[PDB]
DNA sequence: AAAGGTTGTGGGTTCGAGTCCCACCAGAGTCGCTT
DNA sequence: AAGCGACTCTGGTGGGACTCGAACCCACAACCTTT
């Protein structure tokens, strides 16, 4: 890319919250691939001529003086154990010179963050002539000025930065959804974590994120790689990485190039066997490493875990072997669509049909299948049950026919009339006290039958374990997370069916959260907390 | 022969108005959609390895204000459309709210201001070596555009909005003597008013010889406006005349020019088909070129009137073999049909010869293509079927043969809402729609462009080979054939290679350096761009042998030229003895004519230096070598691939491919140079913009 | 063969009206719940599309520049459904809600002479509706119910399928007195079709054997007040309008008799 | 004796569901001016 | 007075966007788990 565009790229690659000079020289310095010229004074001067006679650059003097940038240099990439680990190595937190302030709902369509977008006022017409002749040098605007100088360039440019010459500008994108995109591109080629952004960037629900990240997935603005931080703590977190394809290089792991020589090394051994510890020595790797390495391959399914006597190899050895529903309906002329789509349900009858298997089975729009799941609900011919399968709550639908005697209705009731049961029953180191659909009344019926039969249950996991065993019993695939057990546990806590007691306790150097579950009758006095917790107390101790 | 090509193209809006897909001599795809149009230009890209087509994406905005056709005073035509509007009679009052011609916007009528129609104007119409584009949006907005800069298309000129005034200060009348100053407040002469100046399309003429091209714009009430353009057009002080010819055809549907020449006489018309059926090419009467001349005597095509609309018309220039002259084949789409008439100038003047290709579709032709190099016509329904349709030569006259090609096979089911096809015939783009589902209608509709090829590789390289055109840049779709070859199998075909080196051997001509330099460069880019390392470095090294191959003709060429002019004894605008210097500075090539020629500049030079000065220090410019100049200080300035001047101006222009640089032309420049200054990139052939 | 064809739809389209004032412009419906406005002069684009709810048939009384439309429930939020007059645009008028249905209007006839329309329901009921003059904003008709009547309403009356429907049910067909509408809000029949609208629900356990089809007045002068209807039972009722025919129209039957006599012997 | 597959953990990902809330609608009410 | 045509005032629903609840996934330490 040619010397001058390459300059305002890079004034376009700032969202609109734009550049100071020193910030400028700074992206300059940094830029990859390295800038053509020396940027000597006299080259900063002529190069301050090339903004200042570029009708699409605009300057703004803000209320306040920006901070200068930090080293962005976000990853180690060095190691040495064997190879290196580009993982991110933190730089210290500071202020961040651009802070999210979306600019919602603009009338001229102008989108992106900018904290003073309302307070900052434009002195292009001081910077030059409406004949685009420069008025100032870069020396007089920076002492009149200094940081206050903002340099933006208009959207049109900004928004051909952040998807090239290949993209197209007449896709318009929500305001977040933008603003992802601009915090993305700012970035240059290290890219964003999305646990980052969530968590620090625009402090929001994971789930918000990924929502408002779509539409860029969707249109292939950007592009997905997983990628690793080393934290402190010495231990490694997973998060994703998120990189504008301008920006994109494909991230090599660790664990990945030397899985890679492991495999090259297997694969290219003709028996593809060899013991572990070989494996080791010809990669000088420790076993404390390796032994990831192992269970990636076998997790990869790559290769198989295998035995082998020393004189089988040439005393039992260990080694690895690398070895590597609706039918649609016909639509009639002569039926109106609600009394066709009920014909749908009762054909389906005992076992119902949900409102997406109605939509493809009708072959109409969300909305429409929508409304009608509506108008049968409202008429009272169909009738509505909760199925939680996957992820998703679900409704079923089943035609007043057939819903008494669905299986759905009849679980239902039985685990209604049973909750009843089991509520009415209901009796008239430092701890501290915390604040419909059949599978989950299930759920709740089970611990409340757990509190009821065994007054203390001593861990989150007990319940979830039983938990498990009881869905497995019956064959569900899903398996119960920990959230949604402690969320559960947290619902009957406000429905007061029981006490949720946590504290961390202390022994022989060591710590442990307790998380004890009492039936409401008893406090944190009580001598049966106690007894759990020196109980507990005692199995950590040495 | 016939496999897609591998990048879809989603558009963000509405596929609109009439045969919305057209391809242009510049390698630009525009599709007329509701709220742009959007321009898809074709980039022969080496400086990637990726195997799909290159395309850059650009679009012209819809405009932001509706367009209201002037037919009187503000405040006359306000009491007039109250009238109307108000009247009892439920014709009149009807017909006055229901054409949105009257009606261009309101309260609860959606705003035409989406495009209906748009065309490519020849190479060279541009304040660059480019083409236009003209645009005519829905309420009768007809407007030229060009994209002077990469990044946004302007507006040059508002052709509506002149004719509007022009119109209204002659009262609406084209002879002064003919008419009355007939009342607005009558209907006949207020739908009248709109009528005239309400335009269905528009072509623009070849170039004609200072340049000059025609643009004829088509009304609803049978006038064309031909205007002429000077080039470069530059907006409203190019327009060098407009015209109004009375075709007198009842509901002009569609407008093709007609240019062609016999004996190296030349002659042009317009031919005009009428959506009630009947064809026409009118003599263009009216012309201020000298050396063009035009038809005597309109001749009639087709008479019927069978009310089968003319939907498009093309023609193609061609050689009869056995009448042994040239002709003109001339293909109109008449509802599900294909018109042909072959146009034959003779002893007995025109001989002419017509039929209807028929049995080709279930359902009207939506769209129509002349591949200009061979005739063959390509036709396209909403049924999404196409057809090959290749005109075979007969003793007399044509027969066409035709053949369904199966997009089925390509995309599946599928709607298709137009087609196009590449200058050189390489690609065809189709407009694809999802399609019905085994009689099912698709929930969801998402317009596309999508291409598949026409040609094999095999015969778009013999094609480059065998170019009668030799330029690369008029062939981008058949060199993008030889690319995906090459990107996809990492080494240039044998037959290819040893094809073009017995051309450079047996002519030699800079045309065949400048293919092998593309072969060399996009091979470079196949191999990833140490056996391999190797690789790269000898093939680089042959990059670099041609590169500076191409250079010293080039260098030559204007040394060659500083020769034959007056002595530029001021040096003013050429390094002259930098680049003598560097002629001479091998013996390792023995051109005498290049030794000589240096001789005698050298013998004619001043002994004064007049050297090249850096501006950021004033102090000289060495011309060491080919790309860039430095100075002691360590400044770079990049040097003009046409010139070799110092590119220090804080604008220049750059190549299409970002190849090659060149300066902006002065007016201390001498005329000799500022013509020199035009040619295209001496490395790839591309508009230096 | 077609001389011109374009795709209109995006999904079947289910019913066309042709202007009668000036034939360069049609309208038509379909199942993509479009309404579109055509200039056969210019078939790219529609004059206007306005996107509404499902739509059986479509009628364009000659004096008034927009269309009527009977609606299928289907997409209709719950006591809005029913039959809507939709100005083609300039006038830019809101949708008049002419007379609210429970079920689907299958079938729909604008009498031009009487400038009213009928609509059949798989309630099996009958209306007619007089439009005000649309010429004028229907935002002042301050309660459009004074407008409509019933023509009779079919009720099965104890006694999935034809032969198992019929072997049970007969017809209770009940008629208006069209003499007059004298007290009309206070009659029984207009109570009982009151009562239907809005609160009534829709029956799907039986075959729909009230339901009617098609509804049509007469185009012809003589007999201008006369309509004919037929559904499901495949019974064919016909009905006289007395109350809406007039002197005026009496006037002109004879006046154009004398014409017709004179000019045909 | 003498040690590794097997598992639980804090937090992020993500997938399709139902929910939100604003604009719009249909009806009934207000009342300045007219009749 | 009785009547009219804007101008409101009042309950109800859907359109697209978006909160929601769930399982699914990382990589580690714990150690149960094995010859
Ligand atoms: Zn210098
Ligand atoms: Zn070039």
């Amino acid at each position: 890319m040619d010397a001058l565009e390459s300059l305002l790229d890079e004034v376009a690659l700032e969202g609109l919250d734009g550049l100071c000079l020193p910030a400028l020289w700074s992206r300059l310095e940094t830029r990859v691939p390295p800038f053509p010229l020396p940027l000597e004074p006299c080259t900063q001067e002529f190069l301050w001529r090339a903004l200042a006679t570029h009708p699409g650059i605009s300057f703004y003097e803000e209320p306040r003086e920006r901070p200068d940038l930090q080293l962005q240099d976000r990853y180690e990439e060095i190691d040495l154990e064997t190879g290196i680990l580009e993982s991110r190595r933190d730089p210290v937190a500071l202020e961040d010179v651009y802070p999210i302030h979306m600019i919602l709902e603009n009338k001229d369509g102008i989108q992106g963050s900018c904290r003073y977008f309302k307070e900052r006022k434009n002195i292009t017409n001081d910077i030059r002539t409406k004949s685009l002749q420069p008025r100032c040098t870069m020396v007089e605007a920076f002492d009149r000025w200094g940081k206050k100088l903002i340099i933006v360039a208009s959207q049109a440019m900004r928004y051909r930065a952040l998807i090239g010459q290949e993209g197209d500008p007449d896709l318009k994108l929500p305001d977040f959804s933008y603003c992802i995109l601009e915090r993305l591109g700012r970035s240059r080629w290290q890219g964003e974590l999305q646990r980052d952004l969530h968590t620090t960037a625009f402090k929001v629900d994971a789930g918000k994120l990924h929502y408002h990240r779509k539409i860029l997935n969707k249109n292939g603005l950007i592009t997905m790689q997983s990628h690793v931080i080393r934290l402190p703590t010495g231990a490694q977190q997973h998060s994703i990485l998120l990189l504008l394809n301008r920006f994109h290089v494909d991230r090599r792991s660790k664990y990945d190039i030397l899985m890679e020589k492991l495999s090259v090394m297997l694969s290219t051994r003709t028996n593809h066997i060899e013991t572990l510890g070989k494996l080791r020595e010809e990669l000088g790797l420790c076993e404390r490493t390796f032994k990831r390495l192992y269970q990636y391959m076998l997790n990869a399914g790559l290769a198989k875990v295998v035995s082998l006597r020393l004189q089988e190899i040439h005393v039992m050895v260990r080694c690895l072997k690398l070895l590597k529903t609706v039918p649609p309906v016909d639509i009639v002329f002569e039926r109106d669509m609600l009394t066709q789509t009920y014909d749908l349900i009762e054909r389906r009858g005992t076992k119902g049909i949900s409102q997406a298997e109605i939509r493809v089975a009708m072959n109409v729009g969300k909305l429409e299948a929508r409304m009608l799941c509506r108008l049968l609900q409202r008429f009272k011919v169909v009738k509505g049950f909760m199925e939680d399968e996957g992820r998703q709550r679900t409704t079923k639908y089943i035609s007043c026919v057939f819903a008494e005697e669905s299986d759905l209705s009849r679980q239902y009731q039985r685990e209604k009339a049973r909750s009843e049961l089991l509520t009415t029953v209901s009796l008239a180191a430092v701890i501290e006290e915390v604040r419909e659909t059949y599978r989950l009344l299930k759920r709740r019926n089970l611990i409340i039958e757990a509190v009821t039969n065994l007054r203390l249950i001593e861990s989150l996991f007990t319940i979830q374990k039983m938990i498990m065993d009881q869905e497995k019993q019956e064959g569900v695939s899903t398996k119960c997370c920990k959230k949604s057990i402690v969320r559960l546990v947290r619902n009957l806590s406000e429905e007061g069916l029981l006490r949720l007691y946590r504290t961390t306790v202390i022994q022989d150097g060591i710590k442990k959260k307790v998380d004890l579950v009492v039936h409401p009758s008893m406090d944190q006095n009580d001598p049966l907390v106690r007894s759990a917790i020196e109980q507990v107390r005692f199995r950590i101790s040495n | 022969m016939v496999t897609r090509r591998e990048p879809a193209v989603k558009l963000q809006y509405a596929v609109s108005g009439l045969e919305p897909l057209a391809w242009s001599e510049d390698h630009r795809v525009s599709v007329s959609t509701a709220r742009s149009i959007a321009v898809l230009e074709l980039i022969c890209d080496v400086h990637n390895p990726g195997q799909d087509l290159v395309i850059h994406r650009t679009s012209v905005p819809a405009p932001l204000n509706s367009c209201l056709l002037k037919v009187g005073s503000k405040t006359e035509v306000a009491e007039c459309k109250e009238k109307f509007a108000a009247s009892k009679d439920p014709t009149v009052s009807q017909t006055f709210m229901l054409d949105r011609v009257f009606n261009p916007e309101g309260k609860a009528l959606p705003p035409m201001r989406g495009f209906k129609y748009t065309s490519w104007s020849p190479m060279g119409c541009d304040a660059n070596g480019r083409c236009l584009l003209a645009a005519l949006t829905m309420d009768n907005r007809l407007t030229i555009q060009a994209n002077l800069n990469r990044l946004q298309w302007v507006q040059l000129v508002d052709l509506t909005e002149i004719y509007g005034e022009r119109l209204y200060e002659t009262s609406y009348r084209l002879s002064k003597n003919e008419a009355p100053e007939g009342n607005l407040g009558d209907f006949a002469e207020f739908q009248r008013r709109h009528s005239m100046q309400t335009p269905v399309r528009m072509e623009w003429s070849g170039i004609c010889t200072v340049g000059s091209v025609l643009l004829a714009v088509l009304f609803e009430n049978g006038n064309i406006a031909v205007w002429q353009f000077q080039l470069p057009f530059v907006g409203k002080e190019s327009i060098s005349s407009c015209n109004t010819i009375e075709s007198g055809i009842t509901s002009p549907s569609v407008l093709f020019w007609w240019e062609y020449e016999h004996n190296n006489r030349k002659m042009s018309g317009l031919i005009v088909g009428s959506a009630f059926g009947p064809i026409k090419i009118l003599p263009v009467n009216l012309k201020a070129v000298k050396g063009y001349f035009t038809l005597r005597q309109p001749v009639i095509l087709w008479k019927e009137m069978d009310q089968l609309p003319v939907h498009s018309i093309k023609c193609v220039p061609l050689y009869h073999p056995y009448q042994k002259c040239s002709c003109s084949l001339v293909v109109a789409a008449r509802g599900s049909y294909v018109f042909w008439c072959l146009l034959l100038i003779s002893k007995a003047g025109l001989n002419v010869h017509n039929s209807h290709v028929t049995g080709l579709h279930s359902l009207p032709i939506v769209s129509m293509t002349a591949d200009k190099q061979n005739g063959t016509v390509y036709t396209c329904s909403s049924d999404g079927k196409v057809r090959q349709l290749i005109p075979i030569f007969t003793d007399v006259a044509l027969k066409f043969e035709h053949q369904l090609i199966k997009l089925s096979d390509v995309f599946g089911s599928v709607r298709t809402h137009g087609i196009a096809v590449s200058p050189c015939g390489a690609y065809l783009a189709i407009i694809t729609t999802e399609g019905m589902i085994n009689g099912l209608h698709p929930v969801n509709k998402n317009y596309q462009v999508q291409f598949v090829t026409l040609k094999t590789f095999e015969e778009a390289a013999a094609q480059l080979l065998e170019s009668s055109v030799q330029n690369l840049f008029k062939q981008v779709d058949l060199i993008d054939l030889v690319r995906w070859k090459i990107l996809k199998d990492k080494h240039i075909p044998q037959f290819l290679q040893e094809a073009l080196e017995k051309k450079i051997e047996s002519s030699g001509v800079t045309y065949f350096w400048r293919f092998k330099l593309f072969l060399l460069r996009i091979l470079y880019q196949s191999m990833q761009k140490e056996p391999m390392e190797e690789k790269l470095l000898e093939i680089q090294g042959k990059i670099e042998a041609v590169e500076m191959h191409l250079t010293r003709e080039h260098m030559k060429r204007v040394l060659g030229e500083v020769y034959l002019h007056t002595w530029i004894t001021e040096n003013t605008s050429i390094p002259t003895r930098g680049l003598c210097n560097f002629l001479m500075s091998d013996e390792e090539y023995d051109d005498r004519t290049a030794r000589v020629l240096i001789g005698h500049i050298s013998k004619k030079m001043n002994k004064q230096t007049f050297p090249e000065h850096c501006s950021l220090c004033k102090e000289i410019l060495p011309f060491t070598d080919r790309k860039q100049a430095v100075c002691s200080n360590g400044h770079i300035w990049l040097r003009c691939f046409l010139t070799y001047q110092s590119c220090q101006s804080l604008i220049y222009r750059r190549c299409l491919l970002h190849d090659s640089i060149a300066r902006h032309p002065a007016p201390e420049d001498p005329d000799w140079i500022k013509r020199l200054l035009q040619s295209p990139c001496p490395f790839c052939d591309s508009p230096v913009f | 063969y077609p001389f011109q064809c374009f795709l209109a739809h995006d999904q079947a389209v289910r019913t066309l009206q042709w202007c009668k004032a000036n034939s360069h412009f049609l309208v038509s419906a379909g199942s993509d719940r479009k309404i579109k406005f055509w200039d056969l002069r210019r078939p790219y684009e529609p004059i206007n599309s306005i996107k509404r709810f499902l739509s059986t048939e479509l009628a364009w009384l000659l004096p008034y520049n927009g269309v009527t439309v009977a609606q299928d429930n289907c997409y209709a939020s719950y006591g809005l459904c029913g039959i809507h007059y939709i100005d083609a645009g300039y006038l830019g008028f809101k949708a008049y809600f002419t007379a609210p249905r429970k079920g689907t209007v299958w079938s729909l006839s604008g009498s031009d002479w009487l400038g009213t329309i009928a609509a059949g329901d798989i309630s099996g009921e009958l209306i007619a509706a007089i439009l005000p003059d649309m010429a004028l904003n229907p935002i002042n008709v301050k309660r459009p119910v004074e407008r409509r009547f019933p023509i009779y309403k079919a009720d099965l009356i104890p006694y999935r399928t034809y032969t198992e429907t019929v072997n049970h049910h007969y017809l209770l067909f009940q008629d208006t007195d069209l003499g007059s509408f004298h007290d009309l809000l206070r009659r029984e029949p207009m109570l009982r079709m009151q009562e239907g609208e809005g609160h009534s629900q829709l029956c799907l356990d039986r075959l729909q054997l009230e339901a009617i089809h098609k509804v049509r007045f007469s185009p012809n002068l003589d007999s201008y007040g006369w309509l004919v209807s037929g559904g499901q039972s495949g019974l064919v009722r016909i009905h006289f309008v007395r109350g809406l025919a007039s002197p005026l129209g009496h006037r002109m039957q004879l006046e154009s008799r004398a014409h017709f006599n004179a000019m045909f012997q």
